[PDB]
């Protein structure tokens, strides 16, 4: 089943008062099974562990997430409302 | 650059999930902690020189097991 986005629930996050707003949402999953979710800037990148690996996640300037993902594993990228 | 560090701390109900951001408030070079995550077990914290190793050492004596989930730096155009 492709993962549908469009009814992931926001996640739990916290923007903190002295960094910039990050204008993307991600979501992990395992076998498309949403693990947790957070917020990221766009036009960059993050070292994250997803499952058993860390993976270097590089973002568009659309929220497009990409990076070596372990099998089984994703991390995908959705902009924020208003960016 | 600004960082970002994500922690995975077991913490067992609200008033431990306090202590441990307590804990991490009181660190050197904290600009700011936050609880966050679907499961509430994610500490967030953010500034300038962290040592991320120190952080997990408190953490797991004082609180609970903690795992390193994320490091980033804040991005600055």
């Amino acid at each position: 089943r492709a993962i549908d986005l469009s009814r992931e629930r926001d996640p739990n996050f916290f923007d903190h008062p002295g960094i910039p707003v990050p204008e993307c949402f991600w979501f992990m999953f395992k076998n498309n099974v949403r693990q947790d979710a957070g917020t990221c800037y766009s036009s960059w990148k993050m070292d994250m562990k997803v499952g058993p690996n860390w993976v270097h996640i590089k973002s568009d300037d659309n929220c497009n997430l990409s990076g070596d993902f372990p099998p089984g594993w994703i991390v995908l990228g959705k902009k924020r409302p208003g960016f | 650059l600004k960082q970002k560090i994500v922690i995975k701390v077991a913490m067992e109900g609200n008033n431990c999930r306090s202590k441990a951001m307590a804990l991490v408030a009181s660190t050197g070079g904290v600009d700011s902690v936050a609880l966050v995550g679907d499961l509430r077990d994610k500490i967030e914290v953010v500034g300038y020189g962290i040592d991320p190793i120190k952080l997990i050492s408190a953490l797991r004596k004082k609180v609970g097991d903690a795992e390193l989930l994320q490091v980033s730096q804040a991005k600055e155009d």
